[PDB]
């Protein structure tokens, strides 16, 4: 089905940060020597709550936690990155057979 | 302000038991980790034990299994149960407040209390005058053959402090302590000014006030 | 693990076992993992209650996932606390793990308590969000942000720190102080916006009630009314 | 895990600069504290975080160091600074102290005033006799005190005690106590304490005849 | 620091092939795309083409049949050639660096991030008429100068005392006469007392006809 | 494919100037913005819609969505006066036509006028030029007339368009071409510069 935000509150803007000073693709900005420090690589952005999108999201973020926790318990590796390449494989397998 | 007062020390046989208590004032025990630190005969400082507000206890390995530390937040008091004692536990013990915040940083110290562990009886001192004989004259009291430590010595009930020297005790071959207390005074005050030395030896419940007359 | 699917502005919740013919997934680039904070759900951020939210325990190994894009935080926390005899409460932070990227306020809670348990987990499932990595455990001396992670499948197309001093941390009888001077502090009556703690900061260096080599601990009670302890 | 200090003792004049060194075995993010213990008094926290001065300490006190080598410096040594200083690792386990470094003021040599005291009649009554020789307000601490009884030099039956350095004049005081049986005391006549000291051009002898 | 220098401003005859070079100094050629972009007088910007050192050049659809570009890795230079030149090709030509990055499933130019000073190319047949330059003789200030008369084509540059004199110097843009020839003026303003205390020499460079003039301006009213 | 920019944008001092650049589905493309000060080379202001190179202050911002990209300047100064170009990539490179930024509610400055007679050297070459140099005026618009004695001169006059100056005033020049006999046959010549409704005149005489 579709989700229904059920948290006590939802601060509907999403001021986000994410990886790439993606005009760091100029000069020598890319040479590890030169460039940003550990805390200059990120970029900002604002996402407004267009439709239920963001509240929806925060609600998903909540709902997933349980399974994602159980998955972690099952996993033996200390730092898990594979989860999305995991789903992407699952996805392909799905439309290439049953 | 912050005051830490230890009690419950003294002289005990090896394998014996003592309970130190510490009464705190000026803050609140709930807020601090409390420690015991001791100064042994070699004047080295040694951390002994610690307890947190929730009663989590910690011990140096050298006393671990033999000591038990505890606290009563509501009474603002703390205690150190000292069992299976050895001569090596002979020391001045300090109740100590650690900085609220980070552990091991000793910002407040009590006055310290003496614990001696040895096979030997309690004994009150004999107090003898050291009689003066030029501008400056010296006079004193000899405090001899007591056990254990400590004794306190004052002059004129604390009124006379200037020029007073009370010497550290020495252990005599008899196994009993002895020390002297002296005071420098104007020789022209002799005969008119009364000099009395006040000696207290709590372990033996001995109290002597000795008047020291010239010649 | 459930998979968030979004067309235009609609957010459906599928898996792949339910994804329909032509929800056109053509690139690995349409897969993103997001880390939102509990902060933006209502959850208070008062240092006392936020503390009350976490807990200690051993015998359960720490786990870590990675999230690609986070959310700016109003509040974060930095834990350098110990048990009475030195001995750290928390592990050190292994390689790669850094302090969460965006905090308006960092709440450096220095202090001491008992640590019944090798690690400290979240008592409601939430992850501690560090720099692009989400752990189930708080590491020493490193800033983080309470949060939870989701997984999406898109369509085709400065800071300030606040210092604290605290006692009997893990306990129920805990006591929190707000560190302003090497020798002065203030009692935390929970309901206390950071802006307000910084206004106390300003009104103390201004007013003048920062002690002189004798340590004081005042208590505000709501230009207003500050008392002293004893 | 192990704190050790150098040196065990040091001397310097008033106003002089001194440095105490504290060697750590293993390293521990420089959580080093310094404590001051004046003679006959309770220790007081001087410095934490290697270099952070605490309440009521003069700015002539400075601390530095890192890793395992740490140091405390006094830039204008004063009489009230005479004490034993301890380094300690905190915020780590085990909590251990250095063996301490004793700080003394280097001065000239102030000769002692010397006084002798015969045994009280009350003590003689008990069957024992103590003769006391007092050396007052001298520096340096080093002194030679010899007992002579009718001009023999007496062995093995006297004990000394020395005060801590005085916080006002930086001097010492010393007692030497000769202990005999009553019979032995009455067996002799002339009792003399002879004191040799750097401040005494020649030894000073204080004597009395019994009676 | 990466610097870009176009060959030199001046003449090309109508129907001839324009040849320009850009010389890059403090840095290697190989990390960037290189483009040419031109600007006719009083008009906007027109991209001509770009090239990567290891790639094939791409050109504007409207200049494609008349233009080529090349790179010389050993001289650190980019060349431009433009055929069948007419008056519509008179313009400032800029050598332009473009950064290279991966986005939208390819390596791509990301921004024209460094521009040269440009070189003014004037297209013309009037046999490179050189300038005739004349002295302009001088509260509290005096003005003296040089008139740069009847030259053709643009451009002309002017310095004073070989560039040693810059303060109070104002060189005016040229006028285009009905004759089709150009004239401009350069003047230097000096304070009253300064006047006559040193030499004033006007250095006129007309590269299209390969001539240079130093007209000394005698400080006499 | 073409990008559309307005010819001109104006703004009050210290306030916000907004430039638009439109094209069919422009939001699907990356837009760069460039600044060009008078007599100078273009300079990158914005690339990939909203990114700033170093050297470009934060008061410059870019955006791009739908069919429209914008450049925004906060706290605009007269030193920001320039032509501003939008640029993107279709099948090939495309530039907008450029927008001239004018900062209004500026004061005013009257022209300085210097008039030179023919040089002796030019006269000896059997030619004659009067040189009227006009500088330091604002706004950048003047009209120039010439007089022989008291009579208007029609022929032989050449005048430049005004051009932005270093101190950001304006400059222009005007030339009157004569024969030596014409120069010597009148008692004076005058250059008349009209600026914002008022006129300054300079006069020279064969001496």
């Amino acid at each position: 089905e579709a989700i229904v935000n059920a948290q006590p509150k939802c601060n509907p803007n999403l001021h986000y940060w994410t990886t790439q000073d993606e005009g760091a693709a100029i000069g020598l900005a890319w040479i590890p020597y030169f460039g940003p420090a550990a805390e200059g690589i990120y970029i900002e952005g604002l996402m407004h709550n267009q439709d239920g999108l963001i509240c929806g999201l925060r609600q998903l973020a909540n709902e997933t936690t349980q399974a994602l926790q159980l998955f972690l318990r099952a996993t033996t590796e200390l730092r898990t990155f594979s989860i999305l390449n995991r789903k992407a494989i699952d996805f392909l397998l799905q439309r290439w057979g049953g | 302000e912050v005051q830490l007062v230890e009690s419950g020390g003294g002289l005990i046989q090896p394998g014996g038991s003592l309970r130190l208590s510490c009464a705190a004032s000026g803050f609140a025990l709930r807020m601090y980790d409390m420690h015991w630190v001791r100064q042994t005969i070699d004047k080295r400082l040694e951390w002994v034990s610690a307890v947190g507000p929730s009663g989590d206890t910690y011990y140096a390995d050298s006393v671990k299994g033999r000591f038990a530390v505890s606290r009563e937040n509501a009474k603002n008091s703390l205690s150190l149960q000292m069992n299976s004692l050895t001569a090596g536990d002979t020391a001045i013990y300090y109740c100590v407040r650690s900085d609220r915040g980070v552990a091991g940083l000793f910002d407040s110290w009590g006055q310290g209390i003496l614990v001696t562990v040895s096979s030997a009886s309690t004994k009150g001192p004999s107090v003898f005058p050291l009689a003066p004989s030029g501008g400056t004259a010296a006079l004193g009291c000899l405090v001899k053959d007591y056990f254990p430590e400590p004794v306190t010595v004052s002059w004129n009930s604390g009124a006379l402090t200037s020029g007073v020297h009370t010497f550290p005790a020495v252990l005599q071959s008899s196994g009993l302590y002895s020390l002297s207390s002296v005071v420098t005074v104007p020789s022209s005050s002799l005969g008119t000014q009364t000099y009395i030395c006040n000696v207290n030896h709590k372990p033996s419940n001995t109290k002597v006030d000795k008047k020291v007359e010239p010649k | 693990i459930p998979l968030g699917v979004i067309h235009n502005s609609t957010l459906q919740v599928s898996d792949v076992d339910k994804l329909v013919c032509r929800d056109k997934l053509s690139s690995t680039n349409q897969l993103r993992s997001v880390g939102l904070n509990l902060e933006g759900n209502g959850v208070a951020t008062d240092v006392p209650s936020a503390t009350k939210r976490w807990g200690f325990r051993s015998g359960v190994p720490p786990k870590v996932v990675n999230y690609e894009a986070g959310e700016w935080a109003e509040n974060c926390y930095n834990l350098e606390i110990k048990k009475p005899d030195g001995s750290e409460c928390l592990p050190a932070a292994p390689d790669g793990i850094r302090g969460f990227p965006r905090c308006r306020y960092v709440h450096k809670v220095s202090g001491t308590g008992p640590c019944a348990g090798d690690f400290a987990f979240h008592k409601e499932g939430a992850f501690f969000l560090y720099d692009r990595l989400a752990s189930t455990v708080i590491y020493r001396g490193t800033t983080f942000a309470e949060g939870v992670v989701a997984f999406l499948i898109l369509p085709q197309a400065y800071s300030t720190t606040i210092r604290y001093q605290a006692t009997g941390f893990g306990t129920n009888e805990t006591e929190y102080l707000f560190e302003v001077d090497n020798l002065t502090y203030v009692q935390l009556e929970s309901r206390f916006t950071p802006q307000f703690l910084l206004q106390l900061n300003e009104t103390i260096y201004t007013s003048g009630k920062r002690s002189n080599t004798t340590g004081k601990l005042i208590w505000k009670v709501n230009r207003s009314e500050e008392l002293s302890f004893s | 895990i192990q704190m050790t200090q150098s040196p065990s003792s040091l001397s310097a004049s008033v106003g002089d600069r001194i440095t105490i060194t504290c060697r750590a075995s293993q390293a521990f993010d420089n959580y080093v504290a310094w404590y001051q213990q004046r003679p006959g008094k309770v220790p007081k926290l001087l410095i934490s975080a290697a270099s952070a001065l605490h309440a009521g300490v003069p700015s002539r006190f400075s601390g530095s160091g890192s890793g395992t080598h740490f140091t405390l410096t006094i830039s204008s040594l004063q009489p009230e600074d005479v004490a034993t200083y301890y380094c300690q690792n905190y915020n780590s386990a085990p909590l251990t102290f250095g063996g301490g470094t004793k700080v003394e003021i280097k001065r000239t040599v102030a000769a002692p005033s010397v006084f002798i005291f015969p045994p009280s009649d009350e003590q003689l009554k008990s069957g024992t006799a103590s003769v006391v020789c007092l050396l007052n307000n001298f520096y340096p601490r080093e002194a030679k005190v010899q007992w002579k009884v009718d001009n023999a030099l007496q062995s093995g039956n006297s004990q000394e005690s020395v005060t801590e350095q005085d916080s006002k004049d930086s001097t010492y005081s010393l007692s030497s106590t000769l202990t005999l049986s009553k019979a032995d005391y009455e067996k002799h006549k002339v009792y003399a304490c002879e004191v040799t000291h750097q401040g005494l051009s020649s030894p000073v002898t204080k004597s009395f005849n019994r009676g | 620091q990466v610097q870009l220098q176009e060959s030199g401003p001046g003449l090309v005859k109508p129907s001839d092939t324009l040849s320009l070079t850009c010389t890059v100094s403090g840095g290697s050629l190989s990390s960037f795309y290189w483009s040419w972009i031109r600007q006719p007088p009083g008009k906007g910007l027109e991209w001509i083409g770009y090239i990567y050192y290891s790639g094939s050049p791409n050109y504007s659809p409207s200049l494609e049949s008349r233009v080529t570009m090349s790179v010389d890795t050993t001289r650190n230079q980019i060349s431009l050639k433009l055929d069948s030149v007419t008056a519509a090709d008179t313009a400032v030509y800029y050598c332009v660096r473009a950064s290279r990055s991966y986005y939208w499933g390819s390596y791509r130019p990301t921004a024209f991030d460094s521009w040269g000073q440009g070189t003014l190319v004037t297209v013309s047949s009037a046999s490179t008429k050189g300038p005739s330059v004349f002295p302009l003789a001088p509260g509290g200030t005096a003005a003296l100068g040089c008139l740069v008369k009847d030259y053709f084509p643009e451009p002309v540059t002017v310095s004073w005392n070989s560039g040693a004199l810059t303060s109070g110097v104002h060189t005016f843009p040229a006028v285009l006469q009905s004759s089709g020839l150009y004239s401009l003026s350069s003047v230097v303003t000096v304070p009253s007392s300064s006047l006559g205390t040193q030499t004033y020499i006007c250095n006129v460079n007309h590269k299209p006809s390969n001539t240079k003039v130093d007209k000394k301006v005698e400080p006499k009213s | 494919y073409e990008l559309t920019q307005p010819l001109s944008v104006s703004v009050s001092p210290g306030q916000t100037a907004i430039f638009t650049c439109s094209g069919d589905n422009l939001g699907d493309k990356y837009v760069c913005w460039f600044q060009q000060r008078p007599g100078q080379s273009p300079m990158l202001l914005i690339y990939q819609d909203n990114k700033r190179p170093s050297g470009i202050p934060e008061r410059f911002s870019g955006s791009n969505s739908g069919n429209t990209a914008t450049l925004t300047i906060s706290g605009t100064q007269s030193t920001d006066e320039a032509d501003y170009y939008c640029q993107t990539w279709d099948s090939t490179v495309v530039f907008g036509g450029g927008t001239k930024l004018t900062v209004l509610g500026q004061p005013k400055a009257a022209p300085s006028v210097t008039l030179f007679p023919p040089s002796s050297e030019e006269l000896q070459a059997n030619k004659a030029t009067l040189v009227c140099l006009i500088s330091d005026f604002y706004p950048g618009a003047v009209t120039v007339a010439w007089k022989a004695d008291s009579s208007p001169v029609k022929a032989g006059v050449e005048t430049t368009t005004p051009s932005k100056q270093s101190n950001n005033k304006y400059a222009a020049s005007s030339y009157l071409s004569l024969t030596p006999e014409q120069w010597k046959s009148h008692r004076s010549y005058s250059c008349q510069v009209t600026h914002e409704g008022s006129t300054v005149e300079k006069t020279v005489a064969p001496t």
